[PDB]
């Protein structure tokens, strides 16, 4: 049966190709980028049709980051397609606290939805908070109380940024198996890839600790 | 206006029926219960399976996986025949040409990719790219090697000409994202379900919504055409399935049970149309009866949600593909 | 009446060990989600314990019941060699598991890039090479008594290569793992909830390391300290036959206990059992 | 609007048949195709391509 032998050879080579492709794709850090619009996705991509993939290597560690901003439709009908990504890089522009409800509140709602999501119960979120200098200018020109009415701190970097970070951390409900890595980013902060590398290594380490029963 | 005009249609919905299909169909003997066995099992994919489509030869079948692969099998001998890599690994639909010379796919990239199969050199190259949709390509169905009908997440279906590469016709009217698409046997019309709990019957030649049915109460996920051609079946996330009639313009039968609380991912019909098979989020594929609304067996579950199924045109087999990267054949 | 109770009580233990190891191997073979490097190491350990409890345990029980080893002398040598092969292979499986956990916990970059099933295959091959090279020297060089060689040279060589060097390896590897995991848990840390979770995780890692090290120590240490001291003081201290047999079977129970620690406590194996039954 | 009302204007001008007639047609199709339906009755293994 020459035809059957050829079919068996074709199946064997197809299985080999599938296995090698799976091995290649297993050693890649899958990241899901987000943000409620002009939260700094372009800046984050530049410093590092329907879905955009950025494949970059740092310290011999590969990251493949997927942005679905151009995909405007019902999220729940495709969000599960990203179940199993290594981490979620949620981007929020600090300058959007006063802009209009608020873009900050829209970002908080999206963050809550994709954080407490049932396909993302045990995945970590690497939260970015962009435009710190613009945030400082905006808090000097107008108070933060517009975004958060129940606030009594001063219009300085420390208190305002700390309150924003705390508010974004409080949205997390899976404290048992996920943690948020908040960072503050400007147009000149070159430590963002270092921070994402640290977060990825930390989550991999915690996963190994859980697998061996030591976490 | 439109809301007032819908009143007479709603009144006719109950005036033309004034009864239920169970009374008419309660005079026939139920067919013997069938215990389908997993004849073949297809392995080779590494991620969740999102779609499959039987070939018209009843033997080959294509399958789309989130790993970035579109595999083509030969279910009679279980051996692989093709494995097409993808530009985007976020594929959520696939289709087989009735001629078998083409295979479609698509997903979050908002572009329906057509792959030719009558290549002498033995590999696969994209014959055409159709990126006129602004949403994820939920479904696609070939009419021939020249024209296709896709349905995307931008609340729009589209009749594409492959050679032209542009939308020959655009079907608008769905409020939500269109998730399902079935073709009439004569291909003069087709029916498409969306997330607004509505299934619309569109004429391909004129590109106008000839009929509309609002039976479902949740997002429709699957749809199929009855072999007669004057009826179709629809399955949604409301843990129920419905049958609608083209000529009667009314929902005939509702398939539901207390042991089903999850959504329906795929539906299909048998050779005679007597049995309706539907795959659910609870790992199972249930075989119903189109004339009695009673189950005729539950297929042994996969390890994950069964995302697609397909009954062969000759009714000789039933394939089910699930999110565990396995394709089970039942006969 | 005394020879049938001691036979049924050992046969029950042998049956329990065989069923446990067989269940672990069956769960690994009949599951696609349990085929990873960690579970490959655990399943190789389960196969080694199955070999122990199937080959060397029935004959050990026969020797314990029938006080006289009437099954020849070359057969006794063969069974002793197989026993000191399989037991040291189990110990080095434990050490390989510890070393792989250390690599995964210390180097995320290696864990992602270079990790492959070939690593587990190499670990198992090294374990079995050590086992064979420890078992073969007795083969190279009272009839009703089957005992290991009591030469001081090979005695100290085998005891160090099979329990003392592996003991130091596991101790240092798991200590560095303990410090690394403590560092990770402290780095991860309202604030009271976070510190309570950190303390709970610290107690959990302490308990897990304690279980692993106790299973190693309480099983094999009483056997190996005796195997080290008795050949040097043959007549200074009397070694009761009952106490020696209890120590030997305490060491033997490590093969039975290994699945209960590495697989029957593992969530993936529990899920596989629940799905297969 | 005009487009929205046109989407359903032709729906009123459609011919609806009796549900009893539709059920009779479905029954006729099922009974005329019940014999050639491998999923209804267990197909003999001689002609079954999945022995
Ligand atoms: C549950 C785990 C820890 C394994 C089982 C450990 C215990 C129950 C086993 C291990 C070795 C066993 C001993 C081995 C040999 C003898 C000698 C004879 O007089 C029969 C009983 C006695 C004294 C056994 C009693 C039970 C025993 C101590
Ligand atoms: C290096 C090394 C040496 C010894 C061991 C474990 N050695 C355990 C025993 F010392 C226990 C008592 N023994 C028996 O009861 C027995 C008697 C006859 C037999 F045929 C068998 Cl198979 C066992 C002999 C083996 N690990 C590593």
């Amino acid at each position: 049966s020459a035809e059957d032998k050829a079919a068996v050879e074709r199946s064997k080579m197809i299985d080999r190709n599938l296995r090698e492709d799976g091995e290649k794709a297993a050693r890649e850090v899958k990241l899901l980028l987000l943000g409620a619009g002009e939260s700094g996705k372009n800046t984050i991509v530049k410093q590092m049709t329907g879905i955009v993939e950025t494949h970059f290597t740092f310290k011999d560690l590969h990251f493949k980051m997927f942005d679905v901003g151009a995909q405007r439709s019902e999220r729940k009908k495709w969000i599960h397609c990203f179940e199993g990504v290594t981490a979620i890089i949620f981007c929020v522009a600090l300058s959007d606290y006063d802009l209009v409800m608020n873009r900050m509140h829209a970002s908080m709602k999206l963050f809550d939805s994709i954080c407490n999501n049932k396909w993302f119960t045990d995945t970590s979120i690497i939260l970015f908070l962009n435009k710190k200098d613009l945030f400082e200018e905006k808090i000097k020109k107008s108070p933060l109380t517009i975004c958060y009415p129940e606030y009594a701190g001063s219009n300085t970097y420390e208190e305002a940024a700390a309150y924003i970070q705390c508010q974004f951390e409080d949205l997390n409900k899976r404290k048992d198996t996920k943690e948020i890595y908040t960072h503050f980013t400007c147009s000149t902060d070159t430590k963002n890839v270092q921070f994402v590398f640290d977060a990825v290594t930390d989550v991999i380490i915690k996963n190994n600790l859980k697998d061996c029963g030591l976490f | 206006e439109a809301e007032q005009l819908k009143n007479q249609i709603r009144d006719a919905r109950k005036a033309c029926a004034d009864a239920t299909l169970s009374q008419i169909t309660n005079n026939i003997d139920p067919v013997g219960r069938i215990q389908m066995r997993t004849r073949r099992t297809l392995r080779g994919h590494l991620a969740k399976i999102y779609a499959m489509h039987w070939g018209t030869d009843s033997r080959l079948l294509v399958s789309a996986s989130q790993d970035g692969k579109l595999i083509i099998w030969d279910s009679y001998t279980t051996n692989k025949v093709h494995a097409i890599p993808l530009r985007s690994s976020w594929v959520m639909t696939c289709a087989y040409a009735p001629s078998g010379n083409y295979v479609a796919c698509g997903g979050l990239d908002n572009i329906c990719s057509i792959y030719n199969l009558k290549t002498r050199e033995g590999n696969v190259r994209v014959s055409r790219e159709l990126a006129g949709h602004t949403g994820y390509l939920s479904c696609c169905r070939f009419l021939d090697d020249n024209q296709i009908v896709t349905s995307s997440g931008d609340t729009t279906c589209a009749l594409w000409d492959i050679e032209t590469g542009q939308q020959t016709t655009t079907f608008t009217g769905h409020t939500g994202d269109v998730m399902s698409l079935s073709l009439a046997p004569d291909t003069r019309l087709f029916v498409s379900g969306a997330c607004d709990a509505s299934a619309k019957l569109w004429d391909v030649r004129e590109g106008m919504c000839r009929q509309t049915f609002t039976g479902h109460e949740s997002d429709i996920n699957a749809i199929c055409f009855f072999p007669n051609g004057n009826a179709f079946a629809t399955g949604s996330d409301d843990a129920t399935c419905r049958l609608f009639d083209l000529r009667a313009d009314q929902e005939l039968m509702t398939y539901s049970h207390d042991n089903i609380i999850c959504g329906i991912t795929s539906v299909s019909f048998s050779k005679s149309g007597r049995l309706l098979l539907a795959g659910y989020d609870d790992f199972n594929c249930n075989v119903w009866d189109a004339l009695k609304a009673d189950r005729a067996g539950v297929l042994a579950g996969h390890d994950n949600r069964v995302s697609c199924l397909g009954v062969t045109d000759d009714g000789m087999a039933v394939a089910t593909g699930s999110w565990d990267s396995f394709l089970k054949i039942w006969n | 009446s005394y020879q049938v109770i001691t036979s049924l009580l050992l046969g029950t233990l042998i049956f329990c060990a065989v069923l446990g190891n067989a269940c672990v191997v069956a769960a690994i073979a009949l599951e696609r989600s349990l085929q990873n490097v960690a579970n490959y190491l655990i399943g190789s350990l389960a196969v080694t314990d199955l070999m122990v409890s199937v080959l060397v345990l029935p004959m050990a029980a026969l020797y314990q019941v029938l006080n006289k080893w009437t099954l020849g002398q070359v057969t006794c040598d063969l069974f002793i060699a197989l026993d000191v092969l399989c037991c040291t292979s189990s110990i080095w499986h434990l050490c390989a598991i510890a070393l792989d956990r250390y690599w995964a916990i210390t180097d995320p970059i290696d864990y992602v890039n270079k990790r492959t099933p070939r690593r587990a295959a190499a670990l198992i091959s090294l374990t079995w090479l050590i086992g064979f090279l420890i078992s073969i020297p007795p083969m190279l060089g009272d009839p009703d008594a089957c005992t290991i060689s009591k030469d001081h040279g090979y005695t100290i060589y085998s005891t160090f290569g099979a329990f003392y060097i592996p003991l130091l390896l596991m101790l240092v590897l798991y200590g560095r793992i303990f410090r690394a995991a403590r560092f990770r848990i402290r780095k991860t840390v309202n604030a009271e909830a976070k510190r309570k979770m950190a303390l709970a995780r610290e107690r959990k890692t302490v308990k897990t390391l304690g279980i692993i090290m106790g299973t190693f120590i309480l099983c094999w240490l009483p056997f190996f300290i005796v195997a080290l001291v008795l050949p040097f003081c043959e007549s200074s201290c009397h070694m009761p036959t009952l106490l020696g047999a209890i120590i030997n079977w305490l060491g033997y129970s490590n093969s039975l206990l290994n699945p209960v620690i590495y697989a029957y406590f593992n969530k993936d194996f529990q899920n596989a059992f629940k799905k297969i039954i | 609007a005009r487009k929205l009302v046109e989407q359903l204007k032709m729906e009123a001008n459609i011919d609806r048949i009796k549900v009893s007639k539709a059920a009779a047609d479905l029954m006729a199709y099922c009974e005329a195709h019940a014999k050639e339906d491998p999923l209804l009755t267990p197909v003999p293994a001689s002609e079954n391509p999945f022995r």
